[PDB]
DNA sequence: TTAGCTCGAATCGAGCTAT
DNA sequence: ATAGCTCGATTCGAGCTAA
């Protein structure tokens, strides 16, 4: 009856590493290899009552008492320094090719259709359209993802890094290529038949994106943000922690690979949102709801079940999806 | 008054060790209730310490102890409206000058 | 000795024995399904009781983080101020109209999560009444958690007859829901015979997969599932 | 049905840098590119008991032992140099614009309906107001909360910036412009609406904001205060620390934020005290009560939903009001 | 209450039909 | 959707043991 396997691990392509931020001056980024780094300080901050309250929270006086006792806390705070106005941040992407294949399968049968469905996708369509959406999201600054909001110019640059040097370097304006439409342009076409042949498995391809944005002196940059214990003292609260390696404000590499994935643009609601992530059950975190929702039939888990047990192929485009989402990978199967 | 008397002791215990445990090196060692946690450096430090814990006469530590009981009772905000939290206050307020007189005393 | 059968779990001994001091010992090891939960050096002039009861803290403990793992969740009705919870009901699934909300004063009552970022939807006595009674859960819902989701469907296409270590979970004296076999027969019409020859071990020759209407009307009888 | 979101959050307009102080003297303005940074030096204090007793403690015998004991303290101080009696106080301005658009929401038809709300405001009433109070509250160094307290002489210069270089220049006496009227003038005029077309997505204002206050040859100036965990003895006991980035004294951007919100002058009380900062429930931390109570229905959160649910549109004073509350950011929305 | 087991009888699924 | 069939496999009840 080819039902569906229990285990049916997957590994991720597309592998980023946490992104390093460093700092300098426009026009002098051509130099940019001893910029100093970005580095996570602390700063202290004191607030006052700015929350809902809760109708009885709403009294005068205990209004007023909650003014005279405000909440003193520390926060790790990153910062260009005042005769900076650039912000640099660096990464590697590692693309490996073999998407359809699972890392864990307990039916060999299953396994064998999914790996003959995969097939079939890629003769029929490569991997071209999902890897110039990838490359779309490269060009564009979306991994640098508060600290574009303001900028005024933002320059990506990657090359193609094959025995340890530069074998093709790409140039981009990531404020031209905008974060709503996948357009056609030549560079862009040339860096997606490079991660086109890293998801087909025709070659070993490792990407070195930096980019570069133009904010301002002094001005704040948004680093990854950690967890807090939350066990200290309410005055030396921490209530905010930054991430970093070594002295450096880093993003993180998992952070990256999202904004790398939000590719995906067939979801059934409107246009209005744009591009998202590329997950199971369509979810945005900020939006706090579901695209895709697997009611209206079009989540990951049902589309892959008709296409794979019951020949049931969907839409081109929600191939796409599917094998973006083979792509991004995760635990699929009952547990 | 039963965790106000285990605190009284715990130091008394404490008061067995070694006379110069707090002058060992460390970043966070809790000089401000060190002057009570051992009474015995005194005898060592003639003039480094001595003369400070009996002209101070450190009560601040049962003002730490009741931050510290402070942050161990129900965040409720239905007592500290009402003077539930006044009764408390109160009874804590007595609690805590007892034990402020008991510390008093030490260098008798 | 002889392997200790509690519902679920499985005291099964070691073959071959030990002495510690100078009396003689075995291991017990404790099973859930597959899982290995703890193992006992014990000696060998415990009875089966003793035994039992070496691992039943064990088993309650088990028992406890299943029930606080697998509760419903609650939805909570409010007043207008949202503050003052008027009553409280424990849903199977939630109301598919359930967004993010604060009450206002405009409806004077709001059915809200539980859950610290609260969902809701203004709720008349009359919509909450019929929200309840066609959601709620039934007293034995956290085992629910325990089982697959193919064996709790309602779809008959994709449901699969529950296993005998399924059926355990629920039908023995050992189990959650701590019923008879006699009284789960009771329960669905049937007889003790017939109704033992669905949790019958794997070294039998007569096993009977029980059908999708029997499984769900013991589930709905037993209070785990389709019982508000 | 249009509840309102459980999660509601904002990010912040009106992006303040660090301040650096930095001194020299008066008519080396022009010249005050590469002045002395102004450094947090330590000196230790010894002070007499002052504070009130409670009426335990007024023994005299035990107020003479006290005062044979006084305490001793170290604290950070930062002074101005022999030779200098200008204090020049720098930092960069980004205003972006996208108000009315939260970072986080839960509810898109709540979300929709806030944004037609704030479009309907733009519309009727841009960011015209609101902009020329900003640039009154940048026009006068607010932002020198105690260092033009008793300055004989104030003056503050704003520099628009594009391509590292000064697109337009504004030059200000900031006693001219008092900390009370929001008056007219041209250069405030054209400042306003620079200001208004940053908040208005219409183009990128990065505005660097350099302010030159004569106060003395030697005297003290007020950096931002930092917290002591207080982890050190009772001689060396730090009880004051100043904020710096590197080893120069700064004020926290937060704190520069604050002055530039100071433009709320419609609270219900009387306005002879001022403008106050914009924030929910008008709570000011020096006078230590709350304008705007929720109780007289003129806070933030009840003109939002009496706008928004109730479609009541306030005063215009309020909802300017409740315009600069989307401005500066915030974690609206409860459970 | 657990844990099974025959033995004939009734039921069950999946093939076909007919109307 | 109604109405009904055959045929081999599975279930079912009421005896029984076994503990």
């Amino acid at each position: 009856i080819l039902s569906t396997a229990s285990v049916l691990a997957f590994e991720r392509k597309l592998d980023p590493s946490d992104a390093l931020m460093s700092a300098g001056a426009w026009a002098q980024r051509d130099a940019s290899q001893e910029w100093p780094a970005v580095t996570v300080r602390e700063k202290s901050v004191r607030g006052t009552i700015s929350n809902r309250l809760k109708t009885k929270d709403r009294d005068p006086a205990k209004l007023d008492a909650s003014i005279q006792s405000p909440n003193l806390q520390t926060v790790d705070v990153a910062n260009l320094p005042s005769d900076a106005d650039t912000l640099k941040v660096r990464f590697t992407l590692r693309v490996l090719g073999g998407a359809g294949t699972p890392s864990a399968c307990n039916d060999a049968a299953y396994r064998d259709k999914l790996l003959q469905t995969v097939a079939t996708y890629v003769n029929d369509q490569g991997f071209a359209e999902l890897a110039r959406r990838y490359a779309h999201n490269l060009a564009n600054a979306r991994f640098l993802w508060r600290n574009r909001v303001g900028a005024e110019a933002v320059e990506v640059r990657i090359n193609h890094i094959r025995q340890g040097e530069v074998a093709r370097a790409w140039r981009f304006d990531a404020l031209a290529i905008g974060l709503r439409d996948f357009k056609a342009d030549a560079e862009l076409d040339a860096l997606a038949e490079l991660i086109a042949s890293g998801l087909s498995g025709s070659g070993h391809v490792l990407l070195e994106v930096v980019a570069f944005a133009r904010i301002g002196d002094g001005q704040e940059v948004f680093p990854s943000q950690e967890l807090i214990l939350d066990k200290g003292d309410k005055k030396g609260q921490k209530s905010k922690t930054l991430y970093s390696v070594r002295d450096a404000a880093a993003i993180h590499s998992q952070k990256i690979g999202n904004a790398l994935r939000t590719i995906d643009t067939w979801y059934p609601d409107e246009d209005g949102l744009g591009p998202i992530a590329v997950e199971p059950y369509g979810s945005v975190t900020s939006q706090g709801k579901a695209y895709r929702q697997p009611k209206q039939k079009l989540d990951f888990y049902t589309l892959l079940d008709n296409w794979v047990l019951r020949d049931e192929a969907p839409a081109v485009e929600q191939q796409h999806y599917v094998i973006a989402n083979l792509i991004r990978g995760g635990v699929f199967g009952e547990a | 008054a039963q965790i106000c008397d285990e605190a009284l002791q715990y130091a008394a215990r404490l008061r067995e060790l070694e006379p110069g445990w707090s002058a060992t090196p460390g970043c966070q060692l809790h000089d401000a209730e060190q002057l009570w946690l051992d009474p015995l450096r005194a005898q060592t430090d003639e003039t480094f310490l001595q003369r400070r814990l009996r002209g101070d006469w450190p009560a601040e530590v049962g003002n730490r102890f009741a931050n510290w009981l402070n942050r161990a009772v129900s965040s409720d905000s239905q007592i500290l409206g009402s003077p539930e939290a006044a009764q408390w206050s109160q009874e804590l307020s007595k609690e805590l000058t007892m034990f402020k007189e008991i510390l008093e005393d030490e260098r008798d | 000795m002889n392997a200790i059968h509690i519902g679920p779990f499985s005291i099964t001994p070691a073959a071959r024995g030990l002495h510690y001091g100078g009396l003689p010992h075995h291991q017990w090891t404790l099973y859930y399904g597959p899982r290995e939960m703890a193992i006992k050096t014990l000696p060998d002039s415990y009875t089966s009781s003793e035994v039992r009861d070496e691992f039943s803290d064990i088993i309650a403990e088990f028992v406890i983080d299943a029930r606080h793992r697998y509760a419903p969740d609650v939805l909570e009705l409010v007043n207008s101020d949202g503050d003052a919870v008027l009553a409280r009901v424990a849903v199977s699934r939630l109301p598919e109209a359930l967004s993010g909300c604060i009450p206002d004063d405009r409806f004077p009552y709001w059915l809200l999560t539980a859950s610290r970022p609260r969902l809701g939807l203004p709720v008349t006595l009359n919509e909450y009444t019929a929200l309840a009674v066609e959601l709620s859960a039934p007293p034995l819902a956290w085992i629910t958690g325990l089982l697959p989701g193919e064996v709790l469907t309602h779809d008959a296409e994709e449901w699969r007859p529950p296993t005998s270590w399924e059926l355990r979970h629920v039908v023995g004296e050992g189990s959650f829901t701590g019923v008879s076999g006699a009284a789960a027969a009771a329960l669905l019409g049937m007889s003790a015979t017939n109704f033992r020859k669905y949790t019958a071990g794997d070294s039998a020759a007569n096993r009977q997969k029980i059908s999708f209407a029997a499984w769900h009307y013991l589930l709905d009888r037993l209070g785990v599932k389709r019982a508000s």
